[PDB]
């Protein structure tokens, strides 16, 4: 044996970090009763298969680090020190700085005088970071408290996946996941660093190229992914519409779209309504005033029954398909090429490649991240990607996909547990002030008289009833319905998200903060504001690992502790390898992991953190009453503990739900307390409780299925490397959505080498089928209404088709498209003193903010300082010199970093002027390292897209100057 | 005898190895700054067995050669190193002929260090400053020894890291050789006759490090 392995209890962990979710191996000292003294990869885990980027392999130096938080820390106001204090103490003087505030600012009913039930004194961030258990009873602790101004990180990036995506194929989700991009012919990297931000996903990416694939990055930088592709394609940034409507106009123009795919699956065959039209860059029902359209304009033409109209012949001038064709004729090679900045050769090198993939025996994919999601633009660049997918009959197919990267470790869990002020667990929206019952609620569900449309949404008042009954499971689901607060239904849906937080907070609207594993003071764009604007805060909880720019943004530069009065509560939470519980990775994979050491010092799980904090709330409450008492003492949390803690099991039993009595669902029996086996057999009549409805089948009677560790494989499932037995998926381990569309009307698969399902012997074998149904009887998109890949969506707000409105305001002036040159629907000064594009971005080694990898020294190691990333032209320009200090200063503020001049960076050629873009990580902070640098966001601007709710990260105007 | 074929064709600069072996070997971290590359620590040191290098190479078109070259001590089948140090004390400098290993041991102190350092045709060995003891990558011997992988071997996630049995990883190193000659024509192993770590590299070694091949 190895001596350093030998007396340590081996355990099995999932990475704290990215979205990939790679298998950890763990060994703890006194066989589990020590510390851990190695963390390494899991060679047995079929994603990582042992391998693990330096912060998977670097988590030893997270876990074991004396730099980390031991205790519950208190700052008084305008004091300039921390006072060490109790658990005990900490938990009761928050409690109490909770009721006080609440009980002053609960609104039971709004202005209009309808009921609301909420508070709007406290506001809560975050955590991706945290399990999936955590997330889901904390956002309930948050609703039962009356907080609607509940946000996390999934706000910032993949805010417009979900809308884009759900519109498209009636899901938020990446389609497909990280072992299926080897079955791909030609990857799309596009708005993606994916070698240094998903780093695993390269053996998958690396892996296609082995059986004959193409990879493709087409990126404002050469980066370390650009090093190991086939085609390096610069696009200047925010050109992407430009980019993607000349490939549609490429594959239609060329018809080297799958006819059979698009006639059944997409809307190509719907007719539009009359009302519909475009031209000078505007769509028909513009109100010039309000700057926003009239969506009903847009409505398709219905048959007697309210079905959309439809020509299989796709010969009407009204069929989605001959509009698309019109819509995108303008998008030119030559005029591409101009704003893009892409060549001409090189537009036709990686359209030719990519539409190949049109042939039903090739697949393409495309992996996008930040790079679309941070731009005003992300929506209907995500929009346009997903139409060129369903043209190419790529949707549904292995090797195929929309795979939109999740970043964190458990975004995808943190999103599905409903930490986004929209919507509760299972994207069943959070109730607005006109929805006055629940019968009301379950009214705005749309329905389908398509016998072809499974429309699955119909069975959302099952799940919302037994969501109620999981929280309050002696009360009706009507009755319990009035317990939970609720936006106002006049107000912008974006001013209960992230940005207008903290312009709240700015204006002193906000008395608490909740910052709950992030880190605000350094990821909020406009750090300079957002830190002013936390001391106009009374109180703030700051839950993390460590002591970090947030907790201790009193005193930070030009800050004096002294005027500032904000009382902070640091409490430590426990790292990933210190608890038991699940994550739900970018696949929608979500893995069972295990306690190796004991929590360190006196830190908690989140889960014993919370839970104990609410239940200071509860018994105080219910000693001195107060505001709406009812939902605090009513919420069922004896199914959230054992032996005196937070139970991760009994918590994702209750997540994936039981039967609250004896019951007949889908024609077969059910016992009292018995596991609900699938969302199928959940019910709106009481029977069953679960906390998500996607979380139905994920823990059944026979057993936790996100623990499963079983490599077990057919044939077909081995060929695209499936893994169904490898821990579980939502939807009901589909790991492949849309999987309907791969198939014919007989249920043969388009592509046999690769089929994703097939049918035989009157069954579907290899993925769990997404959707129920005989061959050619079902539309394959079962969560659309209408059951089609919606290339035209007539409930964006920018329009139903993507159109290029340019996202940079400053060195543009002319839209070479329409005479519309700026978004039409969504005020930079564009002060010449900042002539450069300013761009954030990561590296490999660091994580976000860096409150994590500035704490590991390896991390430091590699990555020590910010820098700044320029071209050869810039630094001649500027006579700045590789590893010279430079200042770069915005509007918003200033820093210093060290220069690194590289030909990886290249001016932009905008209307013949050559224009220069900055590079900025945005990982580091005041606080550690010693000379790390602060937040790249010093430089960031506050606003920007007013429909969505994100910052302009990826494109700011800044100066850079020598020191 | 055991070998590694490194692919850098498939290396992505990750720095997975270069973590790797400092969390097995519980090594601790240089005070590094950065005075304009992504590369850090600059270079080998008593503390540092493995740092991937960063080259930036011009090409005709977009983007650049981006060369990345995760630096190691190679275990010479017949070491220079052992020669210049057996010169002052048989035994600093051992032979693990079951792995192939070339392992300094703590009889290193005695040696001449910068001696056994300039004999090493691959600038490999380095010297602690204040005990005077050599240390370089020991091919994680003893993990090869109890039928593990090497720590960076493992770590990778691209498939630019192999190791196993000389045969089989001389017969890998010749057939991807072919198969990566096809999208960089100027590919060669380094010094596969005289080494236990065969680098692939893409183009001229020289351009990854000048001390990429002896
Ligand atoms: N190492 C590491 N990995 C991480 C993270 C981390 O901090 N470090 N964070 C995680 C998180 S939270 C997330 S959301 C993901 C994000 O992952 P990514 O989106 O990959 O992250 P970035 O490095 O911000 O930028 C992606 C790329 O977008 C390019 N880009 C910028 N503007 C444009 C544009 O207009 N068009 C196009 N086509 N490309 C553009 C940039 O040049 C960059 O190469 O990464 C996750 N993984
Ligand atoms: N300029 C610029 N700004 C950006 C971005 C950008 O690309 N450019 N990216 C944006 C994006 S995509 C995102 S997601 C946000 C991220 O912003 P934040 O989420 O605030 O970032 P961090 O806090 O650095 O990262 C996650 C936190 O989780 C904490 N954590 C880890 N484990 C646990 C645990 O068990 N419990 C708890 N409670 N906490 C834990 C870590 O310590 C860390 O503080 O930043 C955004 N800001
Ligand atoms: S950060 Fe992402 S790629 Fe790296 S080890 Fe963790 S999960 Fe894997
Ligand atoms: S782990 Fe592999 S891919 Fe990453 S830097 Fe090392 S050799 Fe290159
Ligand atoms: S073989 Fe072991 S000692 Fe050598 S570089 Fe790799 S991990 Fe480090
Ligand atoms: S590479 Fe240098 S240090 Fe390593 S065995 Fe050869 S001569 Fe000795
Ligand atoms: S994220
Ligand atoms: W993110």
């Amino acid at each position: 044996e190895l001596q350093k392995l030998q007396w340590a209890k081996q355990t099995t962990s999932i990475c704290c970090y990215c979205a990939v979710g790679c298998g950890l191996i763990v060994h703890t000292a006194k066989d589990g009763q020590g510390r851990a003294v190695n963390v390494e990869g899991d060679p047995d885990h079929p994603i990582n298969e042992g391998s693990l980027c330096p912060k998977g392999a670097s988590i030893f130096q997270l876990g074991e680090n004396d730099q980390r938080g031991t205790q519950p820390l208190y700052r008084a106001p305008f004091s300039d020190t921390w006072k060490p204090v109790t658990w005990d103490f900490a938990l009761t003087e928050i409690a109490k700085r909770i009721k006080k505030t609440r009980d002053a600012s609960f609104t039971e009913k709004n202005a209009a005088g309808d009921l609301v039930n909420r508070t709007e004194a406290i506001a809560s961030f975050g955590s991706a970071a945290m399990d999936n258990e955590e997330c889901w009873a904390y956002g309930n602790i948050l609703r039962s408290l009356g907080l609607v101004y509940i946000e996390h990180q999934a706000r910032i990036x993949h805010s417009p996946t979900v809308p884009a995506l759900a519109e498209s194929f009636g899901r938020g989700a990446m389609t497909n996941h990280w072992n299926d991009l080897a079955n791909s012919d030609c990857i799309l990297i596009m708005g993606s660093n994916a070698a240094e931000n998903h780093p695993i996903a390269f053996k998958w990416v690396l892996r296609a190229k082995d059986k004959g694939a193409t990879l493709i990055h087409v990126d404002p930088r050469f980066t370390r992914t650009s090093a190991r592709c086939d085609v390096y394609a610069p696009i200047r940034s925010g050109a992407d519409i430009p980019f993607l409507g000349g490939l549609i106009k490429y594959i239609l123009d060329n018809k080297l779209y799958f006819t059979d795919y698009v006639r059944e699956y997409t809307n190509a065959s719907l007719i539009v309504g009359e009302k519909f039209s475009f031209k000078d860059g505007l769509f028909s029902g513009y109100d010039a005033a309000n700057k926003k359209y009239d969506k009903s304009m847009w409505a398709f033409e219905l048959d007697a029954n309210g079905v959309p109209k439809r020509d299989p012949a796709l010969k009407h001038p009204r069929c989605v398909i001959n509009l698309l064709k019109k819509h995108y004729e303008r998008y030119n090679l030559d005029k591409v090429a101009a704003i893009t900045g892409t060549s001409k050769e090189q537009l036709q090198q990686v359209y030719k490649a990519y539409a190949a993939t049109g042939k039903p025996d090739k697949a393409g994919t495309i992996m996008y991240a930040s790079g679309w999601t941070q731009h005003s633009v992300g929506v209907q660049n995500i929009r346009a990607m997903a139409m060129i997918q369903l043209l190419l009959g790529n949707i549904g197919v292995a090797g195929g996909g929309v795979n939109a990267l999740r970043g964190e470790s458990n975004v995808q869990g943190s999103t599905d547990q409903g930490l986004l002020a929209h919507i509760w667990p299972g994207y069943n929206p959070v109730p607005n002030s006109k929805a006055a019952t629940l019968e009301l609620y379950n009214a705005a569900t749309p329905q389908s008289k398509d016998p072809m449309s499974v429309n699955w949404w119909q069975n959302r008042p099952k799940y919302v009833a037994s969501y109620l009954k999981a929280l309050y499971p002696d009360e009706e689901p009507a009755a319990a319905y009035d317990y939970l607060p609720r936006i106002d239904a006049g107000r912008k849906l974006t001013d209960y998200f992230w940005l207008n937080i903290f312009e709240k907070m700015d204006k002193g609207e906000f008395k608490g903060l909740f910052a709950w594993g992030m880190n605000p003071a350094c990821g909020g764009a406009n750090a300079n504001k957002n830190r002013k604007a936390m001391g106009k805060l009374e109180w703030l909880v700051n839950v993390n690992l460590f002591e970090n720019e947030t907790s201790s943004f009193w005193k930070g530069p030009g800050m004096n502790p002294a005027e500032i009065g904000t009382e902070v509560f640091f409490l430590p939470c426990c790292v990933s390898i210190e608890k038991e519980g699940s994550v739900a990775n970018s696949g929608r994979w979500m893995q069972w992991r295990y306690r190796g050491p004991k929590p360190y010092a006196e830190t908690k799980p989140d889960g014993d953190i919370m839970l104990d904090m609410f239940k200071k709330v509860r018994e105080l409450y219910a000693k001195e009453g107060g505001a709406y008492p009812a939902p605090i003492a009513k919420l069922n949390i004896a199914d959230w503990e054992e032996h005196n803690e937070f139970s991760p099991t009994k918590v994702a039993k209750l997540m994936n739900g039981y039967f609250l009595k004896d019951t007949e669902v889908g024609g077969k029996q059910f016992k009292k307390g018995q596991q609900v086996p699938s969302f199928a057999f959940l019910t709106a009549d009481g029977s069953t409780c679960s906390g998500n409805w996607l979380h139905a089948g994920s823990f059944t009677d026979a057993g936790n299925l996100m623990a499963r560790r079983d490599k077990t494989q057919t044939p077909e499932q081995a060929r695209i490397g499936l893994f169904p037995n490898w821990s579980f998926c939502w939807p009901v381990n589909r790991r492949i959505l849309y999987n309907r569309a791969s198939v014919d009307k007989t249920g043969k698969p388009w592509n046999p080498a690769k089929a994703v399902i097939e049918w035989k012997d009157g069954k579907w074998v290899g993925d769990v089928v997404d959707g129920g149904g005989d061959p050619g009887t079902k539309h394959p998109f079962i969560m659309q209404t209408h059951g089609f890949g919606a290339l035209y969506g007539p409930g964006r707000e920018e329009g139903p088709f993507p159109e290029h409105y340019e996202p940079l305001e400053c060195p543009v002036s002319k839209n070479p498209f329409s005479k519309q040159l700026h978004n039409p629907v969504a005020k930079a000064v564009c002060d010449p003193r900042y002539p450069f594009i300013g761009t954030t971005y990561r590296v490999t080694e660091h994580w976000q903010t860096g409150l994590m990898t500035r704490r590991c020294a390896w991390l430091v190691e590699a990555e020590p300082q910010i820098f700044c990333e320029i071209s050869k032209e810039l630094a001649k320009l500027r006579g700045i010199g590789n590893g010279d200090t430079v200042k770069v200063s915005s509007l918003r503020g200033a820093l210093e970093a060290v220069a690194i001049v590289t030909e990886r960076i290249r001016p932009f050629k905008i209307e013949g002027v050559d224009v220069h873009m900055v590079g900025l990580p945005w990982h580091y902070g005041w606080m550690v390292p010693k000379n790390g640098g602060d937040t790249a966001n010093l430089l960031t601007p506050s606003a920007g897209d007013p429909n969505t709710g994100i910052p302009e990260t990826k494109a700011f105007m800044v100066d850079v100057r020598k020191v | 005898g055991k070998m590694f074929f490194v692919d850098l064709s498939r290396c992505t600069a990750c720095r997975g190895c270069q973590i790797a072996c400092k969390q097995w070997k519980n090594l601790p971290a240089e005070e590094t700054r950065n005075t304009g590359s992504h590369q850090n620590p600059p270079d080998l040191s008593y503390v540092t067995l493995k740092t991937v290098r960063f080259t930036e190479k011009s090409r005709k078109g977009p983007g650049i050669d981006w060369l990345f070259f995760p630096e190691q001590c190679r275990h010479c089948v017949e070491p220079p190193c052992k020669g210049q140090a057996d010169v002052d004390l048989e035994g600093a400098v051992v032979k693990d002929e079951t792995t192939g290993a070339v392992l300094f041991t703590e009889l290193t102190a005695k040696v001449d260090g910068e001696s056994v350092r300039s004999a090493c045709p691959y600038d490999i060995p380095r010297i602690d400053p204040v005990t005077k003891r050599l240390s370089k990558c020991d091919m994680c011997n003893d993990r090869v020894q109890n039928g593990l992988l090497p720590a960076c071997v493992k770590t990778c996630p691209t498939g630019t890291m192999n190791f196993g049995d000389e045969q089989e990883m001389l017969a890998l190193a010749e057939k991807r050789l072919a198969e990566v000659k096809k999208t960089y024509p100027g590919a060669v192993l380094g010094d596969p006759n005289d080494v236990r770590v065969v680098y692939l590299f893409t183009r001229d070694p020289k351009d990854f490090y000048e001390h990429a091949v002896a």
